[PDB]
């Protein structure tokens, strides 16, 4: 953090609301990713490829 | 008016009258002179009734002098009828004779220092050979331990391996012996974070093994009663005499 | 991805490194010369 | 008289830097293939670990024969800190790897490498005292 | 002649920055579309299991 | 990191040359080979009753 | 690095001697030893 | 790393007084509080559906 | 954090990191003067 | 400036700063002339006749 004059470094440069826009990523790919998991679970349930018991 | 060289040039924003335009006009301060300024001005537009620049005195000042010697200063912009006090942001024998006589006695100095560095650097290895033969018999005892320390880490993993691989395959259930097998791996996460927090310092391998070769060192130094301000004091002193050896090579 | 649009651009380049480098250059050797100028002691390598 | 002594030294220095680059594509090769033979390894237990889940085992069989596998190779890791004094990081154990082939390609072909390394030292150093005495600010030179 | 050059060479900079700020803004972009896609993989792979 | 001290750009870092098809290329007929390696050694297992199920 | 700042050739790494034989007679045994300690530790738990 | 350039060996770095205890003083009392909320949470889950 | 406080109490910080600057450039420039190497 | 300048640019400038000159001189205290090459501050050592 000190640099060798005894100087301290400016500021840890943030972002344009960062929490907010990964939370918006994150969370409608998440609901894309189980959409897709549940048509792919139907669609090799459809053929004989699936595997519950 | 605003000369801002925060680009590095120094750009003029100023206007003539019945204009549109706040015109800016980036200038280079040694080489654009007053002269080639105008050229512009008067490429610009047609607002060459009079146009010139004048001294805070009011004398015309050069139309060919550097823009480097008039920023400088404050002046009067001299459009038709107003001005601009444009506000910009912002012995030598002795010094020739005092090189000149030192020149003449540098090489007598330097091999007057040459034969007194050698000295200096002579009588603190003589000084510091019985510190040194102390030095290094505790440096092998912490490094001896240090080592041994390695191996009785390797010695809790391999042990840890064992009691883990005999209870899964010969006594008890993977089923009901996965939950611990997690929790050492996890426990072993706390502990890397805690050496963190503990240390101010990251857990990593070298570092570590550093940071208990030290602590054994200073132990053995203190058993010992070794002294190390003493040692280290004559090292860097060693060491500040052969740089100015090495500055004196040429 | 900057030398993909570079080239997608056909951007020269080694002229634009180059003048960089001329530049810091002329900077270094204005660093050196703060010390004669205004220090009035001798200079480095 | 500087620039034909570092003409000398790199007329000196011209049969060295050709062997050396021989014995160096040698053990770019050699690590080479010890890169794509730990990548093969990769490969091949997944390879019998993908047979060995569902073919003709069940994971219950496999869970602990992989967990251990992975407990066993972090264990290896620290083995190899505990062998030389560098932790498994992928450039360094590679250069490590491939210096290493260095030294044992110059042993058995036997060229100086002393006189390489001394002389390509004396290089740079009588290059920097060349470009130094060559300087637009310290007149020597008209 | 060094403060020559340095402003020399400054003008010679000039209008070549503007197009080098241009093709790093249009790289940094995809840069930033890669990395936000790099945590859509994730997401993805989180969801499909979850 | 991006560019140099001076702040000029860095050249181009190389790809290996064909270097993805050279990768999987190997990484397949590996797979075969863990899966060769492990059919036979179930199979000696089995003969020899030192096998689990 | 594998050369200097000169294009000088880093010297020859240092092993140590043995030193896959040194680790291959310590893993043996301390986990025979985990093996020990896991037997009596097995036949004594659920004992009481 | 544990020589200097000089050759002078580092001084004894800074070791945190009690931090052990520290450490041990406060992974007990909140491996408790993580043993009071398993219950807590497990009961309201189960017992409010 | 140190930035949040210094936003809080509004002490000068630029002039602070200016000034070490200042203070370590004329140091080395003082301890580059007293070379015993040459006579000043 | 005295640093850069010799007489004969300080004289083309005050050669172009008008059009109507044709003959400029700088002499001595004495009637003789200083040249073109001669430095400003070897020149304002003394006075002169312009």
């Amino acid at each position: 953090i000190v640099t060798r004059s005894g100087a301290i470094l400016p500021k840890p440069v943030k972002m344009s609301f960062g929490l907010l826009r990964v939370f918006s990523i994150v969370i409608p790919f998440l609901y894309v990713g189980t959409l897709i998991s549940k048509n792919f679970a139907a669609l090799l349930e459809e053929h004989d490829i699936f595997v519950p018991e | 008016v605003t000369v801002v060289y925060q680009n590095g040039l120094p750009v003029i924003s100023v206007r003539l009258p019945s204009r549109r335009e706040r015109c800016q006009f980036t200038l280079k301060p040694i080489s654009d002179s007053v002269g080639v300024f105008l050229r512009q001005l008067q490429e610009e537009d047609r607002g060459i009734d009079r146009v010139a620049i004048y001294s805070p005195d009011g004398v015309r000042v050069a139309a060919s002098t550097g823009i480097d010697l008039l920023l400088l200063d404050d002046f009067k912009l001299v459009i038709n009828d107003l001005t601009y006090h444009v506000r910009p942001p912002k012995n030598d024998v002795k010094t020739l004779v005092q090189q000149l006589y030192t020149t003449l006695c540098i090489e007598q100095h330097q091999l007057n220092k040459e034969r007194e560095l050698i000295e200096r650097l002579e009588d603190l290895k003589e000084q510091l050979a019985p510190l040194e033969k102390v030095r290094i018999e505790i440096s092998r005892k912490a490094e001896k331990r240090t080592t041994l320390v390695l191996w009785g880490g390797l010695a809790y993993m391999a042990t840890q391996f064992g009691i883990l691989a005999r209870l899964t395959w010969w006594e008890y259930s993977w089923d009901i012996m996965e939950p611990v097998t997690y929790f050492i791996t996890y426990g072993s996460a706390m502990a890397m974070y805690a050496y963190f927090v503990m240390t101010r310092q990251e857990y990593v391998y070298p570092e570590a093994r550093d940071r208990q070769y030290l602590l054994f060192f200073h132990k053995g130094a203190k058993k010992s009663r070794f002294d190390l301000e003493k040692y280290n004091q004559l090292k860097d002193a060693i060491a500040q005499a052969e740089m100015d050896l090495k500055r004196l090579r040429d | 991805f900057f030398h993909k649009g570079a080239k997608k651009s056909r951007f020269d380049l080694e002229k634009y490194n180059q003048l960089k480098d001329a530049i810091a250059q002329a900077e270094m050797d204005l660093k050196r010369l703060r010390d004669p100028l205004q220090v009035h002691l001798p200079l480095r390598q | 008289e500087l620039i034909e002594r570092l003409e000398d030294l790199k007329e000196q220095l011209a049969p060295l830097e050709k062997v050396r680059i021989e014995i160096s594509r040698k053990a770019e090769k050699r690590t080479t293939l010890v890169l794509w033979g730990g990548l093969a390894y990769m490969a091949t237990q997944f390879g019998i670990l993908a047979r060995l889940t569902w073919w003709e085992y069940s994971w219950d069989i496999m869970e602990p024969v992989t967990y251990f596998i992975t407990y066993g190779s972090a264990m290896a890791m620290y083995a190899y800190f505990v062998m030389t004094r560098q932790e498994y990081v992928y450039p360094e154990a590679r250069d490590r790897q491939y210096l290493l082939f260095f030294h044992k390609g110059a042993k058995k072909s036997r060229f100086d490498l002393e006189k390489y390394n001394q002389l390509k030292d004396a290089i740079a150093q009588a290059e920097m005292d060349l470009k130094r005495l060559r300087d637009p600010l310290q007149v020597h030179l008209p």
